[PDB]
RNA sequence: AGAGUAGAUAUUGUAAGCUAUGUUUGCCACCUUCGACUCAACAUUUCCUCUUGGUUGUAAAAGCUAAGAAGGGUUUGACUGUUCGUCAAUUAAAAUGUUACGUGAGUUGGGUUAAAUACGAUGUGAAUCAGUAUGGUUCCUAUCUGCUGAAGGAAAUAUUAUCAAAUUAAAUCUCAUUAUUAGUACGCAAGGACCAUAAUGAAUCAACCCAUGGUGUAUCUAUUGAUAAUAAUAUAAUAUAUUUAAUAUAUUAUCUAUAUUAGUUUAUAUUUUAAUUAUAUAUUAUCAUAGUAGAUAAGCUAAGUUGAUAAUAAAUAAAUAUUGAAUACAUAUUAAAUAUGAAGUUGUUUUAAUAAGAUAAUUAAUCUGAUAAUUUUAUACUAAAAUUAAUAAUUAUAGGUUUUAUAUAUUAUUUAUAAUUAUAAU
RNA sequence: AUAAUUGAGGUCCCGCAUGAAUGACGUAAUGAUACAACAACUGUCUCCCCUUUAAGCUAAGUGAAAUUGAAAUCGUAGUGA
RNA sequence: UAAAGGGAAGGAACUCGGCAAAGAUAGCUCAUAAGUUAGUCAAUAAAGAGUAAUAAGAACAAAGUUGUACAACUGUUUACU
RNA sequence: UGCUGACAUGAGUAACGAAAAAAAGGUAUAAACCUUUUCACCUAAAACAUAAGGUUUAACUAUAAAAGUACGGCCCCUAA
């Protein structure tokens, strides 16, 4: 009772229908903006609920299937732009991550917001597809996003990509095949121009595109260790 | 002892099961205790693990929590399994009404 | 629970501005933002590229404005007709005028 | 653990049926407990036809308290709590024999050294 | 004076004398609330415990009386508003005070000086009482001092990281019972030791949570009543592709469980009739004190566990001595020398602060700190402490993820692998 | 009546200073009246522990009050309207 | 601090005083004494039973018996002690 | 314990008045305004009709529509 998880403020009940709202809330649109406590519980849940899916989709186990199943119906609030949520979750969200071992959503510490000084955050999940046929793009992953703009800005610099860029591309590619990571960086980079007044040669961008993913992928003091005498 | 108490066993011992508790007598010269076990405390480590039993003797009930793995007791003999009808991991609801004990000594008779 | 005396112009300023705790901190902890190169604070996304992104995503993600099936082919004369034009309490005139009592995000300054 | 009007079993044959404890001999503080092996001072509440009212001494024999500690590791609680009236002075038994119908009590009494009153016992638990 | 089997001065001590205290009852008129609870601080004119002198009244044991001694300790009930007091049960003892007869911006308000009312008394009466009785009103967010904690700045015999002595501020200091010496000494008998040690405890303090018990609004299960879902299945519509000869079949998606009419005014329900308008289907959720009840992990806790009650030593108080003059004796010295002697003192032990000194480093590709992030050993805020790895190695901070374990409550009538059978097992 | 009772009930009558519509005397019912006893039940207490919520605490926004001669507002003893 | 929930062993040892807080073994149907002013007044009597229930298990109505003083009784009273 | 005005002190302290909110979009302007969805609260009401009352507060100036019959006033008739 007493340190498991964070109170808010709220009488137990209250809490928790808050917390699968935003769980809810998060499957539904990918990313969402809060206060960074709301965020991190939010997170918890969603995590669970996520591994739960993933766990339903893979035992043998009948039983163990439907217990699971009966959890994550437990977990939700199904009803109207949820109600098929639990759909959702089974055949679009879940195969995501069947090989990532946790860490299924970010958080990213915003500005606190001027008004109530409160601390917001931006709660999303991972690796979200950010082109959606018949729609151009999707209302997908922030950090992504952010990286592209980064690295275009860089570009037009000319300078060289900091090694933290390079990390956090490398992170993503991870879980990630080399040609959809290339294919979704193309997808971002030109809709990142039309929105910049940046200009936009396309072979140029392809080949740059293939620069960065071939760096990514095949990978490349005054103390002295020294034996006790 | 630890196969007896183990949640990977089948044949455990459960609440509800009658048990005879048979001290050493090199170590110690305490008598043996019957009694209807109410519940075994599992622990987040094994050594310390117990069990509570309880008896009625002519009109006076008894409860004993035993440390399992303590070197006093040799070994501990299941008298009579537990029946279905009883449900539920600890019994402690039983004190006092219907579903009592009695005096297991006089039901060994 | 009362003050006995009239707390002097020193020892109220001590009181106040003495200790560090009571002093506001500069704000060390700022960098520049990898995509365009404004200062941000640390360890937090840049609100301008993070605003920016969610523009964009609105703008792809817009929902369809369903505008009705009659209006569509309305006359103007026969509009005119229908639906004039009130004139709005002051309270409603108020409201409207967003741009006074409602704030536009600012700009940070170019990190060197 | 008895403190100041307790009411307890006495599992003796003098007569005494229920006493109610007064005061507790060996602890300084009168706010302390008496526990198993403890000598008290008690009134006779109830008795069979020593007679009730009477103030005499006893000796705590077994509660219901769960949590006394045994060395060995073990506990033991029973369903009530139980005296055995003893002399003033000579720190026996004022009756002869310990009531075999209830007469359980904790093997620490033996520890303490009340002999007697444990060989007086149906049974020492 | 006189008691005290004798004899004023063991113990007692008339009336009269000389003082001290400002704890009582008063006097003066400088000046305008008793109790209970909580927490106690200080004193010593000491109740207990330690040392000691006197005791035909010190055989011993219990006492009586006196000197040193304030280190530790000095109670729970019935009665009463009571402090007090009378009892009961204990205790080593249940000491007497001072602190605005300590403590109401700390609590209570039973007593006690208001308004109501009654009784007895007094008064012709309004009314009154060193009467009696029932009821009955104040509140305060803390400015400064002070105290308890926690920080920032600072001057450092000159820095930083770490270790740090003396010292200063406090805390602590104990007590009983039992056993041994010993049924010994002593005593006709009864009775019954000192000196000294050990073991049990007692109060007090500290720390801890392996276990025990409590809790546990994260922990599942059971369960009463109402409602709202999701999935599945049957039905219907629409949309989108498929096959068929726009129509029908089947696939996918979305939406749908309605509605109208009868049964003599109304409303609701039932059944009929209308309509595609449904499941004694699985699983959820909400509300009812967490809806109620049985268990319950961490953590926190005591009713639990563990430990301490600080030695050894130095100088002493009252007291007990040696030699030994001044003073041919005597005299422990208010002479020179020489000794014993207390729970007291000094010290030790414990905590906090301070920082002498010591080790190392020196303008820096990763010097020492701060800001920042993730946090809990820490925490009101701070401060403290852990981590901020992702390159040649090495370091997990929270969340997640995996692991085994625990918790729940069903489970061998089972699960898993192979073909009702075989093997491995929950 | 309680281990123990200045309280309670009964009875006794030097009624300091009862008493008959300022009614006297015993009773059924009634009473948020006032005393007392027993049962049961409990955190009232031995003796306090844990948990929840709203405060308190920190950040942002708004923003009081009584009070105030002036203050650079320590301890002790003494002094002194 | 307020407003709640739970609590081992005790069960009023608290306190001016069980203040406060616990405490309900049918809400329907039976069955219900003494006393009495003869009114199931007492009485919703206490106790007790029928149906339901065998230790897990909504909310609300329903919280004892007796003695004494005073007043017959239902009422009215000091709006704000 | 003058009177009026101004400005301090306490103090950036207490408090902000019964409390359930979340997201997305309006709007790279929103804890507080509006819309959608989710969740909750009241429900012999915190709903729906009304009486009285009142700075018209309203869905507003382009504004609250009556021959009368489960429509009120005035009007007729009286009570106190
Ligand atoms: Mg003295
Ligand atoms: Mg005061
Ligand atoms: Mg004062
Ligand atoms: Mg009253
Ligand atoms: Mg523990
Ligand atoms: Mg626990
Ligand atoms: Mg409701
Ligand atoms: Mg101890
Ligand atoms: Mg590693
Ligand atoms: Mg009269
Ligand atoms: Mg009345
Ligand atoms: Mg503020
Ligand atoms: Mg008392
Ligand atoms: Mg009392
Ligand atoms: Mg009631
Ligand atoms: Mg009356
Ligand atoms: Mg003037
Ligand atoms: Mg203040
Ligand atoms: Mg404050
Ligand atoms: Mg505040
Ligand atoms: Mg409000
Ligand atoms: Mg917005
Ligand atoms: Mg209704
Ligand atoms: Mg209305
Ligand atoms: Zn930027």
């Amino acid at each position: 009772t007493v340190g498991i998880a964070r109170k808010l403020s709220r009488d137990k009940a209250h809490r928790d229908a808050l917390l699968k709202n935003l769980a809810c809330q998060l499957f539904q649109h990918e990313s969402i903006v809060s206060t960074h406590a709301k965020c991190k519980e939010a997170s918890r849940v969603a995590e669970r609920i996520i591994t739960w899916t993933k766990r339903a989709i893979t035992t043998s186990n009948s039983v163990a299937q439907a217990e699971l199943k009966s959890q994550i119906q437990s977990q939700l609030f199904l009803a109207g732009d949820n109600r098929k949520l639990m759909k959702r979750l089974f055949s679009e969200i879940a195969p995501r991550y069947l090989e990532r071992p946790g860490g299924y959503t970010r958080v990213l510490r915003l500005e606190p917001r001027a008004n109530d000084s409160a601390p917001q955050s931006v709660l999303e999940l991972v690796d979200s597809p950010v082109m959606s046929e018949s729609h151009t793009v999707n209302r997908g992953n922030l950090k992504m996003w952010l990286l592209v703009k980064s690295v275009i800005n860089d570009d037009a610099n000319q300078l060289p990509h900091n090694p933290l860029t390079l990390q956090n591309l490398h992170k993503v590619a991870k879980f990630k095949a080399e040609a959809q990571l290339h294919g979704e960086i193309m997808l971002i980079k030109q809709v990142l121009l039309k929105e910049m007044s940046l200009p936009y040669d396309e072979a140029l961008e392809n080949e740059r595109t293939q620069a960065l993913l071939k760096e990514v992928y095949s990978s490349s003091s005054s103390y002295v260790m020294v034996p006790r005498p | 002892k630890r196969k007896l108490i183990s949640k990977k066993n089948k044949d455990r011992l459960k609440a509800g099961d009658v048990v005879r508790i048979v001290y050493d007598s090199s170590k110690c010269s305490y008598d043996t205790f019957v009694g209807y076990i109410l519940s075994i405390d599992r622990k987040q480590l094994v050594q310390d693990a117990s069990l509570l039993l309880r008896n009625q003797i002519a009109k006076t009930a008894v409860e004993i929590r035993v440390p399992l793995f303590s070197p006093l007791i040799e070994r501990i003999d299941l008298l009579t399994p537990h029946v279905s009808s009883r449900q539920r991991n600890k019994h402690y609801y039983i004190r006092g009404t219907r579903l009592d004990v009695g005096d297991l000594e006089a039901g060994l008779r | 629970a009362v003050p006995k005396k009239k707390v002097s112009h020193q020892k109220k300023r001590q009181k106040l501005y003495g200790p560090g705790k009571k002093q506001l901190k500069m704000i060390h902890h700022l960098n520049k933002c990898p995509s365009c190169g404004h200062y941000k604070r640390a360890n937090t996304l840049c609100m301008y590229c993070v605003g920016q992104i969610s523009h964009i995503w609105k703008t792809h993600t817009a929902k369809e404005e369903i505008k009705p099936r009659q209006e569509e082919e309305l006359s103007e004369l026969d509009q005119r007709v229908l639906y004039p034009g009130r004139r709005d309490t002051k309270y409603t005139k108020d409201l409207k005028d967003k741009d006074n009592y409602l704030e536009r995000r600012v700009r940070t300054l170019k990190k060197d | 653990m008895i403190f100041l009007k307790s009411v307890i079993k006495v599992i003796d044959n003098s007569g005494a049926q229920l006493a109610e404890c007064i005061k507790v001999i060996r602890k300084g503080s009168p706010k302390s407990p008496a526990m198993v092996g403890d000598r008290i001072v008690c009134v006779i509440q109830k008795a069979k036809p020593v007679k009730k009212g009477d103030i005499c001494h006893a000796i705590v024999v077994r509660s219901k308290q769960r949590n006394m500690c045994r060395k060995d590791g073990s506990t033991v609680a029973f369903g009530d709590t139980a005296c055995v009236l003893i002399n003033k002075n000579t720190g026996e038994p004022l009756g002869t024999r310990i009531m075999a119908n209830d007469g359980c009590v904790d093997r620490t009494l033996k520890d303490k050294g009340y002999n007697k009153i444990c060989s007086l016992a149906s049974r020492v638990i």
